[PDB]
């Protein structure tokens, strides 16, 4: 009947529409914050110097942009891993200039997403249901961290972050090959791994399913109307599903334990890609892909170039030409 | 009910066998020290850097003093010897205890010994065994301490004229500073803990978390929990676990950076150069060498209109210019020397340059912490040729890699130790499933 | 060689679950 | 390089750093002796 | 094509006699260089000044002239700047200064022909690649 | 009291020049048997002018005022060079040395971006003639370089630049390039700049000035592609005279 | 004219948010 | 009237011979005995009227003054040019392997 | 237009490289009957050695 626990109530009621939860109180200011400061960002704001040349990029549409080539752009280099919120710049116009609103964005986006993933275990807790799902969402979550925090940690610079937009996340990726190698990095190599084998078993376990279904409607309704939400027998025969399966391939290579068969289809892709976030993030500290430049040579000791060699080719187009202005001396160290 | 490969769970209520258990795996990781030691002396080869050789526990020996002289060279090897083979010994001595208790011991303790036996539950017996190992921790840090005044000293990369093994006399007690450190800001130019910059302030907050520890401790062993704190935790085995898991996660991160940015408790001498300082040592070898050519580096515009070997931070510091600018907050003693005021002296640097710095930022320069998963050193587009990755780059991506996992393990348990505390860990009961008692959303 | 060595510490360990399964032991 | 006296275990000193990995080897032999149970 | 003794055929002197390496000399030449030079001088070029790389055409018009053993085993001793007008042996590894570049201590006077060798051979093996830097790989 | 580096970094000091008491009002006598130089001159803008384009007739826009938005990165210091006696008893410096440019952006009303190489490069300046005495009613009058705002290997965003890059439009393969000659061809810039030095403050004892300055020069043209902007700057200086 | 597209179109994806959460069919049991 | 100045340079002996006001330092590697003592003194004193006023640089020994005379026909003076000469481009253009 | 045909200072024919569909651009390499580089439009000017200025096309 005391004020504070009436809030305590309303906080953690599982009768909100959306739970709201302790993290949630967290959550929702800072995603709101950076949710209004991106939108305003991308439509609004004037170029940014990221590479701290003096050399502004423009990312918002009324400075000339599209969806697809829009940004909201990273920060100075010239400010380098430095805190930059709004009351250490002289003005707003210097710190867009300088690329605050990166900042401030990432940061808020950090802390929410963050604590979104705390609101899954706290949900979780109120409606008496087991623990894990938000372990699964720490792969996604891992990865942002990765490109927008440890990347840029292990670089020295928030400037080589991942910029905020669809050709900024391309320029990432491009930079990040020629001075990486990620391609032939094990780490990434898992994460296609993560993501195709997700894909397919994605696909594959829609497809069983759906296969049988068991027969419940007309040839003119959806078979979807078979199911009524909160009905407690199975819809589909997972037998059948397993006969066919196993006869596919070959019987013990099929599931018939549907708990073994949907922790593997959470396993496989969370996996994955916790590997392919590590990827980044250990290359964040210049750990970088197999480097086979050269390795075969013959008799003489001429070298005999292998795909290896032909990707560097293309690794080395990639590197003279980033940041074309921004390099004095002659190796990029960082 | 546990299955074999969540086997280990078997042993939370089975106290004898849980010690075995603890101290089994304790003599693997007294091994791994004795035997890694002995490794990397077998293939040390003194006239080559340390991070020439993939060598980290041999840095972490020579740091607190054992072996090295003047500028880190190595002068006797044989106190490297010694603590891999003491460390190598001891893990015979927790490897016997470990599997005896594990195997032939009593399986549970409670029975044999009221002081041994312990149940998760018994707040009062948990915070005891708690003050009990913050006592040994305390004791652990004064170690430290007593090795820095007491013991020879430790290795000083600042020292004058190179760096050396040095006593400390004045460890830093002000809680001021001790404490300062831990409200820095961790972002650039801060750097929270990380950017301890003198063996002084190593020593003296080694003092107080020393005494901390002991205080703590003791406080542990008088007290039982308040309520407040009862009614805000788990009390269990496995919640235990998932306290410690986040902890360990928290410290992973932390020595990563540590490793990464800290040239002072990691000499660069050792381990080699950092990221930041590699990058700032190109810029200083280019300024030397383009300056003795005759380039006036001091007014020498580069294309974008900024200096090319020098301009100022955005607080006016004059700096090295490129993409080294990131770095300009970058302190180490190879470098000081140029620094004014102002930042870099102009009159220094046309003046005061001498040898060993043009030879320690080549040196650097051509070390920096780039080079592939085989082990080939530099950027990614580099030949094959050098057999070189930095130890802080190895040093610094398994302990984040290993830091991300235990995160991943904090949540698993305490999730697990939450659910299984209510009752719901094995799936909801049928009979009384909750959502269906809560009226619908809408 | 190296070989030789590492021969007799990994037959080790699969030796002293061998004995235990041929003398019927706490396995 | 070891000192002179112990030189004789250089090939034992380059294989001891493994040892501890073979722990975890060796608790999957166990396992298999008693059927994963 | 193989490692036959015209390819590991290299001046001795400014005389023009020469000297035909083992090819344990040059595989030996090759290991030392990487040991003791790669870190700067991977692939024939500097690193730490680039205007000045390993071509047998830059050894051959530096004073005191490179472009054979002996020039270069006394540049391992005493090197001198490109015009030789003054000795560098404080910032550049060498015998004069193996106290300041501890790798250069245990180099006996084999293993500098065989270093000296191996820097001679090279562009014959690989041209233009040797000492042409990136874009050449 | 003379402070350390760890006393300055963060807090924009080190962008500031050094002040005078506001004693120093003594006078610096020079004997022309005597040779002279400056062993640090630090100038410090402290306010940025854009002249505007008034498009109509006779008008002649006005200098209106700007934001600065590159932060404390605007000083030229450790500037040094000759100061010469002149068979009239007037003084010149001649610059040397120094960091005597930095490159700036301030922002106009409307948001227009106009960078600019603040500097005195290569700047020679005098006093009047019988001087005999530096005093805190000394000028120095003098003109300087101010060289292209970006050098010669800067690219622009297709790749074009003058020493390096592309030399036309690659993007438009078969547009027609006499509409894009401006920006196709890029060029150097070198134009002149003018600077008044007005002497406030002077340690007799120790032989350093302090006072104001005024200089006008060009703004950037982006090596040519657009028309520059015409820029007054006013700041504080301080300089560090020596027997030489 | 393409600003105010983009705009639009991304302001009526909000919109549509709304109305899918609060103004959804709400599920029913059996 | 809009011509790139460093290809019209390349028209002129500056593209075929070491030219004393403007070739960056790198060149004069190309010849003996010239890198690098010579030649910061040529770069520290242009610009030079004609290649004969390279022997009047104030401090050379005799011996530098005969490894001048060698290589007198490799040189060449044009105009300054303020692209190639500005930013201190003369001791590195940014120009590396 | 009619044919262009490009020569050097030394009257040798030379060819234009011909752009391949697969490239968006293409540099300009001018090649005499043998395949061997005799001029180009070089993009880093300081150490060109194929300038249309210094082979006179
Ligand atoms: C309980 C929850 C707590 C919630 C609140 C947390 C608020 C802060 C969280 C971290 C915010 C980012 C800080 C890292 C930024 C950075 O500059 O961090 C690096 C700093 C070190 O700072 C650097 O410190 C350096 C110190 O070196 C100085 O001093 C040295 C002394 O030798 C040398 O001389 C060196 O040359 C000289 O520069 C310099 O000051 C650099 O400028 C400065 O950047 O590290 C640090 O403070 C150490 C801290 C490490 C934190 C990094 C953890 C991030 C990993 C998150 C895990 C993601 C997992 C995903 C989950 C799913
Ligand atoms: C201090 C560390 C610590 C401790 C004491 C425990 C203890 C426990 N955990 Mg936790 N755990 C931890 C860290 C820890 N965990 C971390 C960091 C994570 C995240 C990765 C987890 C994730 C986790 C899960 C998902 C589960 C547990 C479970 C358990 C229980 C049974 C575990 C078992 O039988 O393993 C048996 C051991 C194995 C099956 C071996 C695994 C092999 C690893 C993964 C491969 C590593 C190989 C290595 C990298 C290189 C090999 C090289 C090659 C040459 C051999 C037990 C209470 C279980 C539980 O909830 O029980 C209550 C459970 O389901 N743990
Ligand atoms: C550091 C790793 C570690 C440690 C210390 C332990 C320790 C333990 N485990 Mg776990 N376990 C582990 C990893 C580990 N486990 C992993 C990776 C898995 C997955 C495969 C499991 C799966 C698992 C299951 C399924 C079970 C255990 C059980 C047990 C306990 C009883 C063991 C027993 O009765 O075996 C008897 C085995 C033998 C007699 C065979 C010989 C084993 C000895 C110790 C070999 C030592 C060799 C060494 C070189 C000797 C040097 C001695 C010298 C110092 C003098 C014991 C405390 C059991 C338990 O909880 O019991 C209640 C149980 O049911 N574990
Ligand atoms: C945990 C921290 C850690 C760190 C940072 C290092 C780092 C290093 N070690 Mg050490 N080592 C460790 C643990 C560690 N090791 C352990 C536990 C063992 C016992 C097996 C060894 C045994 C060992 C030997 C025998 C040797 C090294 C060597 C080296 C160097 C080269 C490593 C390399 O090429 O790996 C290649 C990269 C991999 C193998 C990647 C593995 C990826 C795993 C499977 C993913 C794991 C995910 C989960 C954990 C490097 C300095 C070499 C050296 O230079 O000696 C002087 C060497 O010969 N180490
Ligand atoms: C923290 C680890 C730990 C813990 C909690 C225990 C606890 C226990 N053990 Mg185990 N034990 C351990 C480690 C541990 N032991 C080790 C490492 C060994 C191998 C030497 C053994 C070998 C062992 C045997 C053979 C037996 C026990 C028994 C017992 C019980 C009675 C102990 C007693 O009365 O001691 C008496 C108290 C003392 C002797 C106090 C003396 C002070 C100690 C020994 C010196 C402190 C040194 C310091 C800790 C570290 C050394 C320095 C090093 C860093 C260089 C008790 C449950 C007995 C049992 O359960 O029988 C049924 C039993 O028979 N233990
Ligand atoms: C391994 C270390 C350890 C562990 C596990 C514990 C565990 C515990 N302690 Mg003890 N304690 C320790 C060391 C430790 N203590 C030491 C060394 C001392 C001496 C100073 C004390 C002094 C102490 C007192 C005086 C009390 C406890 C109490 C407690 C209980 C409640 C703790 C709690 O609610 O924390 C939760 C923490 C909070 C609610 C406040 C968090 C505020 C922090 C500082 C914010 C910082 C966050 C940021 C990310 C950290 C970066 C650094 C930061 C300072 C900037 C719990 C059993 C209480 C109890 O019941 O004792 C009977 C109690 O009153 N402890
Ligand atoms: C993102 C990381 C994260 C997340 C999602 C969780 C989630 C969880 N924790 Mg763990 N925790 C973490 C990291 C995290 N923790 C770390 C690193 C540590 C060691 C320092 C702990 C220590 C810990 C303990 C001691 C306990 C939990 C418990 C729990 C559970 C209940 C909620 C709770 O008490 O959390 C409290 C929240 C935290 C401890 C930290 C969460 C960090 C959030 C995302 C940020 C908070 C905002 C921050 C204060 C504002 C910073 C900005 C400003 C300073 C500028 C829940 C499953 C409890 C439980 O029931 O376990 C069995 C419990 O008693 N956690
Ligand atoms: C960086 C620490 C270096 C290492 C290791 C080695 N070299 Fe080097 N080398 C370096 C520089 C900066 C220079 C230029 C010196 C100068 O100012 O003139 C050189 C030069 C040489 C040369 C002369 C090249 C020429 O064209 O005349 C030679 C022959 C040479 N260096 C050989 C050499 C050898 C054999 C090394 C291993 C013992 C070696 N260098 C290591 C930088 C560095
Ligand atoms: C329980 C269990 C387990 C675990 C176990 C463990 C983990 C153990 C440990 C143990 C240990 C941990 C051991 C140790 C040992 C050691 C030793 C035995 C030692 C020895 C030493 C020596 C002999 C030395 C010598 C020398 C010298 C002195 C000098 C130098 C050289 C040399 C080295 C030679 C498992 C899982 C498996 C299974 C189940 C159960
Ligand atoms: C040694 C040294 C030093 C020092 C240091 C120190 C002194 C430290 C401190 C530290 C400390 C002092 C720490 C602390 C920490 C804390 C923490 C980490 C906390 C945590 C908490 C938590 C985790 C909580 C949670 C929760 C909540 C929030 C709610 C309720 C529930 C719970 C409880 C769960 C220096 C740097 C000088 C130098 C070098 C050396
Ligand atoms: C230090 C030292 C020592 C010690 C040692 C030791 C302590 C040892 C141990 C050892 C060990 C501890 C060993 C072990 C081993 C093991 C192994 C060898 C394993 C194997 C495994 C396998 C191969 C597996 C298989 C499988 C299974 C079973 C199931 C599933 C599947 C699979 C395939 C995975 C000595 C005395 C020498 C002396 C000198 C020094
Ligand atoms: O890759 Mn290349 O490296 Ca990491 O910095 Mn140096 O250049 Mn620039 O700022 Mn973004 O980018
Ligand atoms: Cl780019
Ligand atoms: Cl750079
Ligand atoms: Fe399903």
């Amino acid at each position: 009947a005391n004020l504070w626990e009436r809030f305590c109530n309303w906080v953690t009621s599982t009768d909100n529409r959306l739970y709201v939860g302790w993290f949630g109180v967290i959550m929702i200011p800072t995603l709101l914050a950076a949710t209004i400061c991106f939108v305003i960002a991308f439509i609004a704001a004037p170029p940014v110097d990221i590479d701290g040349i003096r050399e502004p990029v423009s990312g918002s549409l009324l400075y000339g942009n599209n969806i697809i080539t829009g940004a909201v752009v990273p920060s100075s280099n010239a400010i380098g891993l430095h805190f930059y919120p709004i009351w250490e710049a002289a003005s707003l116009d210097e710190w867009l200039y300088n690329g605050g609103p990166y900042q401030l964005i990432i940061f808020h986006f950090l802390l929410g997403a963050s604590c979104y993933m705390g609101r899954q275990w706290e949900l979780s807790y109120r409606l008496g249901m087991r623990p894990w799902i938000c372990v699964a969402y720490s792969a996604p979550l891992a990865s942002a961290f990765a490109v927008f925090l440890i990347y840029p940690i292990g670089q020295g610079s928030f400037s080589d972050g991942m910029p905020l937009g669809i050709s900024g996340t391309f320029n990432f990726m491009i930079v990040f090959q020629a001075e990486h190698n990620i391609l032939m990095h094990p780490f990434h190599q898992l994460g296609v791994a993560g993501v195709f084998g997700g894909a397919l078993f994605c696909a594959m376990h829609g497809s069983l399913v759906t296969s049988s279904l068991i027969r419940e409607t007309t040839e003119t309704e959806s078979a979807n109307y078979g199911y009524k939400f909160g009905q407690e027998e199975e819809t589909y025969n997972i037998v059948a599903a397993h006969g066919y399966f196993g006869r596919l391939i070959f019987q013990y290579a099929s599931f018939n334990n549907s708990r073994s068969l949907h922790f593997f289809l959470a396993a496989w892709p969370v996996v994955g890609v916790w590997f392919t976030a590590l990827g980044i993030s250990t290359m964040a500290f210049n750990l970088n892909g197999f480097n086979f430049n050269h390795s075969v040579i013959d008799a003489k000791g001429n070298v005999i170039n292998t795909w290896a060699d032909i990707i560097n080719r293309a690794n080395l187009g990639m590197e003279v030409m980033h940041e074309r202005n921004a390099h004095n001396f002659p190796l990029d160290l960082a | 009910g546990f299955a074999w490969w969540a086997g280990n769970a078997r042993l939370i209520n089975l106290s004898g066998k849980l010690l075995g258990a603890h101290v089994a795996h304790a003599g693997l990781i007294v091994f791994w020290a004795g035997a890694m030691t002995l490794f990397e002396l077998a293939h040390f080869i003194p006239e080559k850097p340390m991070y020439e050789q993939g060598l980290i526990l041999i840095p972490h020996i020579a740091t607190l003093g054992w072996g090295v002289g003047p500028g880190g060279e190595v002068v006797d090897t044989f106190p490297f010897f010694v603590v891999g083979v003491v460390h190598l010994i001891s893990s015979a001595v927790l490897g016997f205890g470990g599997v005896y208790h594990a195997i032939r011991g009593p399986e549970t303790l409670e029975e044999y010994s009221s002081f041994f036996g312990y149940d998760w539950k018994d707040k009062n017996k948990m915070t005891t065994i708690l003050g009990f190992h913050l006592i040994v921790l305390g004791i652990g840090a004064l170690l430290l301490v007593a090795k820095a005044m007491f013991f020879g000293g430790l290795y000083d990369t600042w020292a004058p004229g190179g760096g050396d093994v040095r006593v400390i006399t004045n460890p830093t007690l002000d809680p001021r500073v001790i404490f300062g450190y831990l409200l820095k800001s961790p972002f650039g130019g801060e750097g929270w803990i990380v950017s301890v910059n003198n063996l002084e302030d190593v020593v003296g907050g080694h003092i107080w978390i020393g005494l901390i520890c002991i205080a703590g401790g003791i406080w542990h062993i008088l007290t039982t929990p308040f309520g407040w704190a009862r009614r805000a935790f788990i009390w269990s085995g496995e919640a235990y676990l998932s306290y410690s898991l986040g902890a360990l996660s928290m410290m992973g991160f932390i020595a990563t950076c540590f490793v990464w940015f800290n040239n002072t408790v990691y000499p660069s001498e050792f381990y080699g150069p950092t990221g930041p300082e590699a990058s700032q040592a190109q810029a200083m070898t280019f300024l030397i060498r383009d300056q003795k050519l005759g380039a006036n580096v001091g007014s020498a515009q580069g294309p974008t209109g900024l200096g090319k070997y020098l301009m100022r931070s955005p607080t006016g510091e004059i700096i090295f210019g490129g993409e080294t600018m990131r770095f300009w907050d970058f302190r180490g003693p190879w470098l000081e020397p140029l620094r004014g005021p102002n930042g870099l002296d102009l009159n220094k640097i046309k003046n005061d340059i001498q040898p060993w710095q043009e030879r320690r930022a080549a040196e650097y320069m051509t070390h920096a912490p780039l080079g592939s998963l085989n082990s080939v050193g530099g950027v990614a587009t580099e030949i094959n040729s050098v057999n070189f990755v930095s130890p802080r780059s190895w040093l610094a991506t398994s302990h984040f890699v290993l830091a991300f996992f235990f995160l991943v393990g904090h949540l698993w348990h305490a999730g697990r130790a939450r659910a299984a505390a209510a009752g719901f860990e094995k799936g909801i009961d049928r009979e009384s499933e909750p959502v269906l008692s809560m009226p619908s959303l809408d | 060689a190296q070989l030789t060595m590492i021969a007799m510490i990994g037959i080790a360990g699969p030796m002293i679950i061998f004995l235990l399964a041929v003398r019927r032991g706490n396995l | 390089k070891l000192p002179e006296a112990y030189a004789i275990f250089d090939p034992l000193v380059d294989v001891l750093p493994v040892i501890p990995v073979l722990f975890l080897a060796l608790a999957f032999v166990w396992q298999a002796a008693v059927g994963f149970r | 094509a193989e490692l036959t003794p015209e390819v590991l055929t290299v001046p001795l002197n400014s005389e023009g006699k020469t000297i035909t390496l083992t090819e344990k000399q040059y595989l030996e030449g090759k290991r030392l260089f990487q040991y003791a030079c790669a870190s700067c001088h991977v692939g024939g070029i500097t690193k730490t000044n680039p205007s000045l790389d390993l071509r047998t055409e830059t050894l051959a018009l530096a004073t005191p002239p490179r472009d054979n053993i002996e020039g270069l085993v006394d540049y391992m001793k005493n090197p001198t700047t490109y015009d030789g007008e003054q000795e560098i042996a404080e910032v550049h590894p060498s015998l004069r200064s193996a106290d300041i570049f501890p790798k250069m201590r245990n180099l006996t006077e084999k293993d500098l022909v065989a270093i000296a060798g191996h820097i001679l051979v090279e562009p014959k093996i690989l041209g233009d690649k040797w000492g042409g830097g990136k874009v050449y790989y | 009291q003379t402070l350390t580096y760890d006393d300055i970094v963060g807090t924009g000091l080190a962008n500031k020049c050094p002040t005078l008491d506001d004693t120093a009002r003594g006078a610096y006598p020079i004997d022309s048997s005597q040779t002279y130089r400056i062993a640090r001159l630090c100038l410090q803008p402290t306010t940025f002018l854009v002249k505007e384009e008034p498009k109509n007739k006779r008008q002649e826009a006005e200098f209106v005022p700007t934001k600065l938005v590159t932060r404390e990165t605007t000083s030229l210091d450790q500037i040094q060079g000759e100061l010469k006696v002149n068979s009239d008893g007037s003084l010149t410096f001649v610059e040397e040395d120094g960091i005597d440019f930095q490159p700036v952006t301030v922002q106009m009303a409307g948001g227009e971006r106009i960078p600019l190489l603040f500097t005195v490069k290569n700047l020679v300046a005098s006093t009047q003639p019988n001087v005999t005495s530096i005093t805190t009613s000394t000028d120095f009058k003098g003109e300087f370089n101010v060289p292209s705002y970006r050098t010669a290997n800067f690219l622009d965003p297709k790749g074009r630049g003058l020493a390096s890059g592309y030399d036309s439009a690659i993007a438009l393969p078969q547009a027609k390039e006499e509409e894009l000659a401006r920006a196709n061809v890029k060029r150097f810039s070198l134009t002149k700049g003018q600077i008044s030095l007005n002497v406030a403050k002077v340690d007799g004892r120790t032989g350093e000035i302090a006072g104001t300055f005024e200089s006008e020069q060009l703004s950037d043209d982006d090596m040519g592609a657009h028309e520059p902007h015409e820029v007054k700057i006013q700041g504080v200086f301080y300089a560090s005279i020596e027997p030489a | 004219m393409e600003t105010i597209t983009y705009v639009f179109i991304f302001a009526c994806i909000i919109a549509l948010f709304f109305f899918a959460i609060f103004f959804r069919e709400p599920p029913r049991i059996t | 009237e809009l011509v790139n100045v460093v290809d019209e340079k390349l028209g002129t002996a500056y593209g075929e011979k070491i030219d004393l006001n403007n070739t960056n330092i790198a060149a004069f590697i190309q010849y003996r005995g010239l890198y690098p003592t010579l030649a910061k003194l040529i770069v520290k004193n242009a610009p030079y009227e004609s290649v004969e006023d390279v022997l009047n640089i104030p401090g050379l020994t005799e011996r530098q003054k005969q490894i001048l005379r060698e290589n007198l026909e490799h040189f060449t003076v044009t105009e300054v040019e303020t692209a190639l000469v500005e930013g201190g481009d003369r001791y590195n253009n940014g120009l590396y392997k | 237009k009619g044919h262009a045909v490009f020569r050097n200072k030394e009257g040798e024919e030379l060819f234009v490289r011909r752009m391949p569909a697969f490239f968006e651009s293409f540099p300009v390499i001018l090649t005499d009957k043998n395949g061997v580089v005799k001029a180009d439009i070089p993009f880093r000017r300081a150490e060109s050695k194929y300038s249309f200025e210094q082979q006179g096309v």
